[PDB]
This record gives C-alpha cells, sequence and structure tokens, in this order.
RNA sequence: GGCUUUCAGUCGGAUGUUUGCCGC
RNA sequence: GGUAAACAUCCGACUGGAAGCU
C-alpha cells in the first residue's frame, strides 16, 4: 500500500548526502528533513530500511544514518510495535556487533556510537525482566574479538551515563535499571577489569616486535575503551568494587601511569576515584595509593615531570596527574584529622617527593595547583607535626622564592615557564588576573611554613637580602632587578612578621637582625621603585631596634628623607606616581613605626617634634596627607606619655594652628554660607584654567578636617587599667563597675565641633538644584563621583599607569571632585570617630541630636546613593553602636526614627524605579543594591545580637518601631535577592516576637503577611530565600491565627487554593 | 582561502547559536527567535598572521524536534563550540549532554564552551557556578552576540589550537 | 514526634592574605 | 597609614542527599 524495501532506500540516500552537503539549497533541505521525520513516523518497514543502509558497504554517512534509524525505533516505536518485530529488530543487532561491522582499526568512532546507542536503547526498554540474558549476551559478543569488546564498552559507558548521571528516563524506569546496575555490579565491574588486565598484557610484549603492530594498535585501543568506560563507574559505585580483588583496579591504574598510551585514561581513573565524597569511612580504602606498590608506580610517573620543554602529550598528562596527588592529600588530610584508623602512611615521604616535582616545576599552572593542598599539609594538627613534612620545608620555601619573582609572560621569552603560560592563558590579562589571585593564595602557605621552620625560613630570606643587595627615564622601572627586589622583599616581610610571633622572646637571630638592618640602611638609591622596597625591609626589620636602640636615629633619617622629597626634581617637572608613592610610603611607616614601638620611639619625642615642626614650616612644602601623617605619629607618641594634663596640653598645643583658622571669623562664614562656601572654593567662577588661588584655599579647609580626624583617630588612654588610673584619666566607675574614661583631646575637639557641623549642613545643602545650578559651567559635575569610583564599582577594571610617568595630570574638574568626595567622608569620619573617643562627653553634649538632625541629616532628599552609603557606614554605624545605654534615649532614640523612616522610604522609590524595568544609567542600579545592603547591615547590626538593649529600647517607642517594621518586611519585596534571607532569618521574626501581645492594629496584621507573600512573588526562583521565606510565613501565621481572623483573608486570595484543603489545616491548630 | 575546518556549534534551543554566527558573519543583530531546523553551514573566513583561515561552522539546531541527524552533524568534525544561555539555568543542565555526544562521535577535538548573552539585566547562571569546562578541561568565555564581548575569543583560541601556534593573530 | 554525626547549596559571623585607589 | 574589592581557613542559619538514637 505504501513502498517497496528497495525503493525506499534509494532516497533515503538521496536525503541524508543532501543534509549533509555544505552547500545544498536550504528548501531541497527542509524537504529532505521533512522527508525523514515523515519516514521515521509513518513508515511500517523502517527496520528492513535501516538494516540495509546500515551495512558495512555504504558511505559511512549512511551506514550511520541507517542506524540512526534503528535507533529512532527503538526510542519512538517501541510500543507500535509486535513482540516479533521486536525479537528480529534485537537479533539483527546483535547480529551487526557479531560481523556487521568493519574490523576495530578501520571503522569510525562514529558508526560505533550509533551502533552502540541502539543497544543501550534496547537495554533501557527492557533490561531486567524482558531481556535477563542481556549480560551473557554481551559477554558471550564480547569474547568474539576485540572490535567486539570495544562495542561492548561503548554500551555498557553510555548506559551507565543516561541511568545515572544524565538519567534520562522516567523516574520508574530509571530506578530499576540502577538496582540492577547494583545488583549485577561486581560482575560488569570484574568484567570491566579482565578485559583491561588482559588487554593491556597482550599490548605489552607485543608492543616493540615490529612484524606485529595491527594487534598492538588494537588491544591498546580497548584498554582505552576499558579506562573510558570505568571513569563511567568510577565515582557512582560502590567502594567495594574499587578495592574489588586485593585492590587490583587502583594497582593496575597505577602502573598504567608509567605507560604513554594508557596513562592519561589511566589519570583520569585515579582522579575520579579520589574525588569521590561521601562517607568517610567509605574512603578509607583510598589509603591504598599510599602503599608500597602503588606509591612506586605513582612517584615514577611524577619524576618524569622534568619539564624538558612543552610536549603537548606529556604537560596534558602532566595537568591530570597532579590533580590526583592533590585530591589524594586532600583524601589524607581529610582521614588523618578524623583520628579514625588512619595513622600517617609509611610512605608519606614518597608522596611529598613526588608531590614537590609539581611545585617546582615551570608552569604556572602545576604550581598554583599544588598550593592548596600544602595549606591543607601545613595546617594539619598531625602533619605538620610530622618530620618528613617539617624535613621538606626547605625545599618547598626554596621553591616559593622562584614562585614570588613575577616571571613566565605569555607574550615574553625571558624564563622557561613562559612557555607553558601560553599554552595556558589567553593573553597577559589572564595570565595576571592568575598570577596575582594565585599569589594571594601562595601568601598565607608560605606564613604556615615558615611558622613551622622559623630558623631556616629566616636564613634564606637574610641570603636573598644581601644577595640583592649587591647585583645588577633611563634609571628603573619593570626591569629583573625591580622584580626581583618585590620578590624579595615580600618574602623577608612575610618571614620576619611570622618569625616575631613564633620563636620565643629569645631564640631571635638579633645579630644577624642588625646585620641586615645595617645593609638595608647603608644601601643607597635615587630609583623611588627600588627605595619603597627599602622602606619595607626596614620596616620589616625594624624589631630588631628594639634590642639596639642605637639604631633609631638611622632609621628615622631613613625615612623622613623619603618623606621629603625624591630628587628626581623639584619645582621644575610634574610628580611622578612612584615619587608620591614613596613619600606616603614613608610617611605611613612613621605612623606604624610609633603606633608598634612606642616605649621605643618615646626618649626621642623633642627631636622627632622639632623634625615636624620643621617640616611644616613651610605650608607649600609637604603634601597635607603627608602633613597629617606626621601628625598623626606625633600623636601616637605623646599616648605614651600615659598622663592627662601632659596629653591635654601637647595636643592643644599641636592643634594650635588648626583651631586658628577653623575658629576664624571669616573661616565661620565660608563654612555656614552656601555663597561664601562656593566662593572661597571656586565653584562660581569661569584664564579659563587658572584655579590657582581656589586650590590653596580647599587644600587649607581639607588641612583642618584631616588634622582633627587625626587627632580623634588616634588619641588614647593606656590601655593597661592600673596605669589609666594613675595618670588621670579614670573619671569614675559604671554600674556594672567600668571604669569611665576621659580622653585629653576632648576639650579641643569638641570646640571646633560647631564649624564641623556647620560645614556638613552647609556641603549638604549644595546638592539642592538650585545651589547646583548655581555652580559655573566648568564645575558642575563637581559633586559627581570620580570616574576612577565608577567603573571602580561596575568592576569594569583599568590600566595600570607607569609610576615613572606623570600622564594623567590633575584637571581642575577633577582636582575638585576629589577634594569634595575626600572633604564629605572626612567630615562624618570625625563624627564617626567621636562617640568611641571622647565617650560620655560628646554623648552628654547639649542638644547633641538636635544639632545632629539640623546639619548632618538636613537635605537627604537631595544627596546622592554614593553619599549617603559612605555616611551610615563611616558615621551612623559608629555613633550609634558606641552609644553608651544611658542615652538611648537622648540622642539615639530622635536620631534613628526619623532616619529609618527616610531610609525606607528612599529605598522603596528606588526600588519601584528598578523595578519598572546605556552604562550611565545601569550604574545607578549598582549602587541602590549597595546602599540597600549598607541599609539593612545597619538595622541588623542595631537590635539584632535575642535583640540588643537598644533593639528591645528602640521597640518601646511608637515611630522607630514602625519604621523598623516596615522596612524589614519590605525588604522582601525588593528584587535583590541577598537581602532576602538574611532579613528574613535574622530579623523579620525577632521584631514580631516583641510586639505579640497588645496591639496589633488590624490593617498592620494583614498587610505583614502580604508582604511576606511578595516576598515569595519576586524570588520564588531562588531556594535559598523560598525555603527561609515559606518558614517565616508559617511562623506568622502560628503566632497570629490563633487571635486575629483577619489572617485567612489573605490566604484565600491566593492563585489555587483548595479550600477544603485550608479548612482541614485551620481547625487542627485550633483545638489541641 | 586556505586551510578551512570543521566546527560544530550545539546547545539548547534559544541559546543564540544561530545569531551568534549570523553577526559573525553579516554583522548584524537578529531579534526574532526563528527555530533552526537541522542546520545551516555557514563559512567564515579570518585572515591571520598565517594568512586566511576558514571555519565552516555547522549551526546544528538544539530544539528536541528539529535536530536533523543530529550526531550525524558531528561526523568529521575539527572543533567545536557548545553553548549556553545564562538566563536559563536548565542550558547549564544540559551542557554535559551537548558535551558527551561530541567526544563519543569525535573524540580529541578542541571544545570551547560559552555562556551567552552576559548583556541581560541579571545572569540567573552566576560566573562562579561555571566549573564544568574545569572537570572536562575545555575552554570557557562568557559572551553576547547583541554585546559582542569577546565575540571572537572562542574562534581565536580554537584556531590557536588547531594551527598548534600559541601566538596566531586575528 | 524527642535527641545527633556525615554530604552539597544559599547565607551569616570571626580571623588571615592578596590586589586595586589615595597630588585638594 | 587609610579605604574599597577578591580569595582562603575556622564555628554556627536553613533547603535537600545516608544513617546512628528516646
Ligand atoms: N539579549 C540578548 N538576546 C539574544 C542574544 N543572543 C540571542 N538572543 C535572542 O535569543 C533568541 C534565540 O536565538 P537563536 O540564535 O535563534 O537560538 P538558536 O541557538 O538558533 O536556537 P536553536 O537553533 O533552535 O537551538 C532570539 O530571540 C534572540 O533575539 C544575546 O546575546 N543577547
Ligand atoms: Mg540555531
Amino acid at each position: 500500500a505504501m513502498d517497496q524495501v528497495n525503493a525506499l532506500c534509494e532516497q533515503l540516500v538521496k536525503a541524508v548526502t543532501v543534509m549533509m552537503d555544505p552547500n545544498s539549497t536550504q528548501r531541497y533541505r527542509l524537504e529532505a528533513l521533512k522527508f525523514c521525520e515523515e519516514f521515521k513516523e509513518k513508515c511500517p518497514i523502517c527496520v528492513p530500511c535501516g538494516l540495509r543502509l546500515a551495512e558495512k558497504t555504504q558511505v559511512a554517512i549512511v551506514r550511520h544514518f541507517g542506524l540512526q534509524i534503528l535507533e529512532h525505533v527503538v526510542k519512538f516505536r517501541w510500543n507500535g510495535m509486535s513482540r516479533l518485530e521486536k525479537v528480529y529488530l534485537k537479533n539483527s543487532v546483535m547480529e551487526l556487533i557479531a560481523n556487521g561491522t568493519l574490523n576495530i582499526l578501520e571503522e569510525e568512532n562514529h558508526i560505533k556510537d550509533a551502533l552502540s546507542r541502539i543497544v543501550v536503547e534496547m537495554i533501557k526498554r527492557e533490561w531486567p525482566q524482558h531481556w535477563p540474558d542481556m549480560l551473557i549476551e554481551l559477554d558471550t559478543l564480547s569474547k568474539q574479538g576485540e572490535t567486539q569488546t570495544e562495542l561492548v564498552m561503548f554500551i555498557l559507558l553510555r548506559l551507565a551515563e543516561d541511568v545515572v548521571t544524565f538519567q534520562t528516563l522516567p523516574p520508574q524506569r530509571r530506578r530499576d535499571i540502577q538496582q540492577t546496575l547494583t545488583q549485577n555490579m561486581e560482575r560488569i565491574f570484574s568484567f570491566l577489569l579482565n578485559t583491561l588486565q588482559e588487554n593491556v598484557n597482550k599490548y605489552q610484549q607485543v608492543k616493540t616486535d615490529t612484524s606485529q603492530e595491527s594487534k598492538a594498535q588494537a588491544n591498546c585501543r580497548v584498554g582505552v575503551a576499558a579506562l573510558n568506560t570505568l571513569a563511567g563507574y568510577i565515582d557512582w559505585v560502590s567502594m567495594s568494587h574499587i578495592t574489588a580483588e586485593n585492590c587490583k583496579l587502583l594497582e593496575i591504574l597505577c602502573l598504567l601511569l608509567n605507560e604513554q598510551e594508557l596513562q592519561l585514561g589511566a589519570a583520569e581513573c585515579l582522579l575520579i576515584a579520589v574525588s569521590r565524597k561521601g562517607k568517610l569511612e567509605d574512603r578509607k580504602p583510598l589509603m591504598v595509593l599510599f602503599g608500597d606498590v602503588a606509591m612506586h608506580y605513582i612517584l615514577s610517573a611524577a619524576q618524569t615531570a622534568d619539564g624538558g620543554g612543552l610536549v603537548e602529550k606529556h604537560y596534558v598528562f602532566l595537568k591530570r596527574l597532579c590533580q590526583v596527588l592533590c585530591a589524594l592529600g586532600n583524601q589524607l588530610c581529610a582521614l588523618l584529622g578524623a583520628d579514625s584508623d588512619v595513622e600517617t602512611p609509611s610512605n608519606f615521604g614518597k608522596y611529598l617527593e613526588s608531590f614537590l616535582a609539581f611545585t617546582t616545576h615551570p608552569s604556572q599552572f602545576l604550581r598554583s595547583s599544588t598550593q592548596m593542598t600544602w595549606g591543607a599539609l601545613f595546617r594539619h594538627e598531625i602533619l605538620s607535626r610530622d618530620p618528613l613534612l617539617l624535613a621538606i620545608i626547605p625545599k618547598y620555601l626554596r621553591a616559593s622564592m622562584t614562585n614570588l619573582v613575577k616571571m613566565g609572560f605569555p607574550s615574553k621569552t625571558d624564563s622557561p615557564s613562559c612557555e607553558y603560560s601560553r599554552f595556558d592563558f589567553d593573553s597577559d590579562e589572564d595570565f595576571n588576573a592568575f598570577f596575582n589571585s594565585s599569589r594571594a593564595q601562595q601568601g598565607e602557605v608560605m606564613r604556615l611554613a615558615c611558622r613551622l621552620d622559623p630558623k631556616t625560613s629566616f636564613q634564606m630570606a637574610g641570603e636573598w637580602l644581601k644577595y640583592q643587595l649587591s647585583t645588577f627615564s633611563l634609571c628603573s622601572v619593570f626591569s629583573p632587578s625591580f622584580v626581583q627586589w618585590e620578590a624579595m622583599t615580600l618574602f623577608l616581610e612575610s618571614v620576619i612578621t611570622q618569625m616575631f610571633r613564633t620563636l620565643n622572646r629569645e631564640e631571635i637571630p638579633v645579630n644577624d637582625g642588625i646585620e641586615l638592618l645595617q645593609m638595608v640602611l647603608n644601601f643607597d638609591t635615587k630609583d623611588p621603585l627600588i627605595l619603597s622596597c627599602v622602606l619595607t625591609n626596614v620596616s620589616a626589620l625594624f624589631p630588631f631596634v628594639t634590642y639596639r636602640p642605637e639604631f633609631l636615629p638611622q632609621v628615622f633619617s631613613k625615612l623622613f628623607s623619603s618623606v621629603t622629597f625624591e630628587t628626581v626634581e623639584e619645582s621644575k617637572a610634574p610628580r611622578t606616581r612612584a615619587v608620591r608613592n614613596v613619600r606616603r610610603h614613608a610617611c605611613s611607616s612613621i605612623i606604624k613605626m610609633c603606633r608598634d614601638y612606642p616605649q621605643l620611639v618615646l626618649p626621642n619625642f623633642d627631636m622627632l617634634y622639632n623634625h615636624v615642626k620643621q617640616l611644616l614650616s613651610n605650608e607649600l612644602l609637604l603634601t597635607q596627607m603627608e602633613k597629617c601623617a606626621l601628625m598623626e605619629a606625633l600623636v601616637l607618641i605623646s599616648n605614651q606619655f600615659k598622663n592627662y594634663e601632659r596629653q591635654k596640653v601637647f595636643l592643644e598645643e599641636l592643634m594650635a594652628p588648626v583651631a586658628s583658622i577653623w575658629l576664624s571669623q571669616d573661616m565661620h562664614r565660608v563654612l555656614s554660607d552656601v555663597d561664601a562656601f562656593i566662593a572661597y572654593v571656586g565653584t562660581d567662577q569661569k584664564d579659563p584654567g587658572l584655579e590657582d588661588p581656589c586650590g590653596l584655599n580647599r587644600a587649607r579647609m581639607s588641612f583642618c578636617v584631616y588634622s582633627i580626624l587625626g587627632v580623634v583617630k588616634r588619641t588614647c588612654w593606656p590601655t593597661d587599667l592600673e596605669e589609666a588610673k594613675a595618670g588621670g584619666f579614670v573619671v569614675g566607675y559604671t554600674s556594672s563597675g567600668n571604669p569611665i574614661f576621659r580622653n585629653p583631646c576632648t576639650e579641643q575637639i569638641l570646640k571646633l565641633l560647631d564649624n564641623l557641623l556647620a560645614l556638613i549642613r552647609t556641603h549638604n545643602t549644595l546638592y539642592a538644584p538650585e545651589m547646583l545650578a548655581k555652580m559655573a559651567e566648568p564645575f558642575t559635575k563637581a559633586l559627581d563621583m570620580l570616574d576612577a569610583e565608577k567603573s571602580a564599582i561596575l568592576g569594569l577594571p583599568q590600566p595600570l599607569l607607569e609610576l615613572n610617568d606623570s600622564p594623567v595630570f590633575k584637571t581642575v574638574l577633577e582636582r575638585m571632585q576629589r577634594f569634595f568626595s575626600t572633604l564629605y567622608e572626612n567630615c562624618f569620619h570625625i563624627l564617626g570617630k567621636a562617640g568611641p573617643s571622647m565617650q560620655q562627653d560628646f554623648y552628654t553634649v547639649e542638644d547633641l541630636a538636635t544639632q545632629l538632625l539640623s546639619s548632618a541629616f538636613v537635605n537627604l532628599n537631595n544627596i546622592p546613593d554614593y553619599r549617603l552609603r559612605p555616611m551610615l557606614r563611616v558615621f551612623v554605624k559608629p555613633l550609634v553602636l558606641f552609644c553608651p545605654p544611658e542615652h538611648y534615649e537622648a540622642l539615639v532614640s530622635p536620631i534613628l526614627g526619623p532616619l529609618f523612616t527616610y531610609l525606607h522610604m528612599r529605598l522603596s522609590q528606588k526600588w519601584q524605579v528598578i523595578n519598572q524595568r546605556e552604562s550611565q544609567e545601569m550604574l545607578e542600579e549598582q549602587l541602590v543594591r549597595m546602599l540597600t545592603r549598607e541599609v539593612m547591615d545597619l538595622i541588623t547590626v542595631c537590635c539584632v545580637s535575642e535583640l540588643t538593649d537598644l533593639g528591645k529600647c528602640l521597640m518601646k517607642h511608637e515611630d522607630v518601631c514602625t519604621a523598623l517594621l516596615i522596612t524589614a518586611f519590605n525588604s522582601l519585596a525588593w528584587k535583590d535577592t541577598l537581602s532576602c534571607q538574611r532579613t528574613t532569618s535574622q530579623l523579620c521574626w525577632p521584631l514580631l516576637k516583641q510586639v505579640l501581645s497588645g496591639t496589633l492594629l488590624a490593617d498592620a496584621v494583614t498587610w505583614l503577611f502580604t508582604s511576606v507573600l511578595k516576598g515569595l512573588q519576586m524570588h520564588g526562583q531562588h531556594d535559598g530565600c523560598m525555603a527561609s521565606l515559606v518558614h517565616l510565613a508559617f511562623q506568622i501565621y502560628e503566632a497570629l491565627r490563633p487571635r486575629y481572623l483577619e489572617i485567612r483573608a489573605v490566604m484565600e486570595q491566593i492563585p489555587e487554593i483548595q479550600k477544603d484543603s485550608l479548612d482541614q489545616f485551620d481547625c487542627k491548630l485550633l483545638n489541641p | 582561502p586556505q586551510v578551512q575546518f570543521k566546527l560544530v556549534l550545539v546547545g539548547d534551543g534559544g541559546t543564540g547559536k544561530t545569531t551568534f554566527v549570523k553577526r559573525h558573519l553579516t554583522g548584524e543583530f537578529e531579534k526574532k527567535y526563528v527555530a533552526t531546523l537541522g542546520v545551516e553551514v555557514h563559512p567564515l573566513v579570518f585572515h591571520t598572521n598565517r594568512g586566511p583561515i576558514k571555519f565552516n561552522v555547522w549551526d546544528t539546531a538544539g530544539q528536541e524536534k528539529f535536530g536533523g541527524l543530529r550526531d550525524g552533524y558531528y561526523i568529521q568534525a575539527q572543533c567545536a563550540i557548545i553553548m549556553f544561555d545564562v538566563t536559563s539555568r536548565v542550558t547549564y543542565k544540559n551542557v554535559p549532554n551537548w558535551h558527551r555526544d561530541l567526544v563519543r562521535v569525535c573524540e580529541n577535538i578542541p571544545i570551547v564552551l560559552c555562556g551567552n548573552k552576559v548583556d541581560i539585566k541579571d545572569r540567573k547562571v552566576k560566573a562562579k557556578s561555571i566549573v564544568f569546562h574545569r572537570k572536562k578541561n575545555l575552554q570557557y568565555y562568557d559572551i553576547s552576540a547583541k554585546s559582542n564581548y569577546n565575540f571572537e575569543k572562542p574562534f581565536l583560541w580554537l584556531a590557536r589550537k588547531l594551527i598548534g601556534d600559541p601566538n596566531l593573530e586575528f
């Protein structure tokens, strides 16, 4: 009625050819496609056609399409088939394996696939119960030869994948084949093992025996299949089978690591095996790999990592072997720590020797990889005490020194590593990113190494220093010297800080210490980048001066000279970055020095005082930033007077010029009036590029702000009570009996507070569009974000400008832009720090809260996101958190109330803009995310500890309370998935848990639950939110539905709810 | 014209395989998702520092009911790109499928994995959750056919791999 | 239902390390 | 020195994958 077998085969050949034709009419294509679909659905003689096309004579393309048919029939048409038809199709396909395919070495990989897919498809249709002799049938086919055995391996691996890993079958049918698999798993895995074992053997003697290449090549190909298909089971199957015959499977897999043709397969089996997670006791037998026998083949294969140039085949094996060795160490670390029967392997020395082989190899990738396992080895409760590990650290750190040197670019040719870096990373950018992030992790691991062998680490950091000191825009840049110096510094500094934690007060190489300290001191450079390492090496070595205070002056000399300039050139050329970097770096070391050893710097105080006084004498000489770092340092030494009045007098004298300029009559006007202010700073004016007087003004104002902040941040009573008493710092003691301190800088700072709040208020007012429009067109984005700060928070990276260059010149607009951002943050910083510094002399200030509200919180409606975030973090968070409860009433309450109300309102409106939906807008979306997190965090830290005192306390307030609940439950509706869980689990609940008994205004109850639901509505998709929100929804319907009845009102508006199933649950809780 | 290589493009329906290619060839962005039927082979020429290099790109339809020969298009391929969408979590789940199918039919070919449409508001598939490429030792590049972010990176890497010249420039 | 260890996710907290930026 | 962002080690908050227990 339809067609004859002969006729269809003909068109099917014409259709497969047109489809494979790269250059065929698109129209002929569709008709070919439409032919085949129809054929595969309706044609009753498909199997005769499939078997015909599928036959060895045709072109591979055609054979494959024949086989694809026989697969499509098993897969879509089995149910519309007679028992006889099936038995016929089965026997034909089984015949196909028997001898309907080409022999082994001829025969495309794809045909083996297509034939294989058909068997697997029939196995999944009916393996356990209608096809019981399948395992025997395959076992029979496999004895016929290698072409067959390979085919069986293709099938057992596809079958293992589809049912277990991809599990692509209905749940029910899937489950039964897996149970069957497991039941037969000893048989199946025994079969995989012996196949492998014999095939390898035959390949063994026959390999190098000239007149037998075809059989060596064949027995090999089966090995590869076995290893491949084994790799399908090795991770999922019970550990019984792996361990099976005195662990023969794992033994051979090690032996095969030294056979070039089977290694990658065997490495891949080892890898999966040893990454097997789960029950700790199931991994215990993995320790066999540490055995004498296995370790031998492991080490042998690892020794061949001679690294003699990049051979793609070998290097790819090494990347694999390496991961095997990594996982096997993490296994060891995980099994030992748990004391559970696992005792340190005898052969541990061999594992290490072998691991070290990869640690010292040229390849960046290979070295980086070892790090994590080394980090696990070095923090082991037990293995860091192992002496085989102790023994290995000299060789390890020796490796790390080289690892520290930033050599091996994909583009350059300087070192062996360069070759491989090309294999592994597209560009230098991909290389950098890997390198730098690698070295972060490398950092922590190297410390643990030093912590375990402090003597050696110091000795080798020592010798690398002595070495660097005497070796090697045409002065210095990114030359081999600088790169060598930076790595050397970094190692040493790392080594010394570590040493002064582990070695007792007495094991210190003092003599060798000062030895090096001297050499560093006497060394000399006119080159900024080198000096900058010098300065670091001084600070690293500086704990030595504790023993030999004679050296202090030299130390001061070294640092202060660097502060002043870099004699690249003075008032004639522009300041290069590396120059302004060392100066900053020196000033930094000055603070670190004074902050860390101050009894030490103490005897030398007048001299430093005098020095800094001299340096500031010419107001034009140092940077404001430099000026203040020095003042900061001076403050830090005065902490050591440990005496109130003594410090009181110093600081008032230190601050005496700053007070002058700040409390000045015309400064007051500048600080209070917006027009006075715009004036002082030069946004009023259009020489369209001679800002000149404007700059100096806005630098003096920065100077005061920088100072006030400096003093507040650093001033300190003695940290020892008994001592704090004696210098007259203790004012009395708390109810709980904790001393109450007064701080020497209180009187002085408090005097500057009115002008600060003055400036703060004014600065905030400038953000009004009618104030902002008062700026001149040159400077209209004076108060916008620096393009620096933009690509910053969009993740859009930057190029690295050379430190020997000043190409980016400080634009008049960019100059102001930097000023505003810093002045804004710095003012708030002082207020942030005022609380924890002054204590209850700041908190008890009269009408503080009102002053703060009218200044700091004055113009929020116009204050942007990027300003408010800084404000909250730097100012509000600390103001509140450091407040003694006595005044949660006085000021915390009157401030947080209006703040939370506002913030919440601001955010909801911000979120509705976002819910409404190039770079310029997309950017602002990011700032809403970060602000929201900041706000939620602020709320959490405030009352979550269940609530803190000021949690309880703020709740016992009308406005505060409402604002905390609204905000918290509204958070669930914002599209930021990070806040959902945080707020839900930590915040939403204990808030309601506080306002159970009493007034739960009916309208409030209904809203609360609707808002939790909007949460489930917004998120949904995300497993984190949903679970967490469901539970929270459940807690509200359970503490609130025994009392109120309007909760159910809400439930019934939810799409698809059986009211009957509701009723049943509703009454279940209203009875017992 | 010179060497010429066979390139196989696989992945779920709607991950933008056809649009990625239509771009490279013409240089225009296609908006409507007209479902691909089977395959559409496209030649792409790349004047390198080593001469012109051609790419026969087999744009195979990854819609269940529309792939023609499917596995048959992989026949004698020499490099492949497996593509998925970051809007659809499902498409990254299905990557190991597209992979098993490829290596089985033609083993040892360089494959590049590609997460498309990174220009879309919020990525459901987070850049940190992408680990498959590391377990199967393949290259990855998140990309966009509307944005052109890493537009040529997959071709360049393949080209680099086939010719065995790490310094190869497009 | 009452009490716990192991294994992946989504966070949370605490240290630690690294990389950017800081002439106003 | 300060500030922001990445990663790593450790001890909870819940979703889900094996069991011990009153
Ligand atoms: N925003 C965005 N949309 C894209 C991008 N790439 C593709 N699309 C859209 O995705 C949809 C489908 O793209 P196609 O290329 O047709 O999908 P395909 O891989 O050919 O689908 P199949 O061939 O059937 O597997 C279209 O609606 C395109 O507009 C992208 O990079 N960004
Ligand atoms: Mg397509």
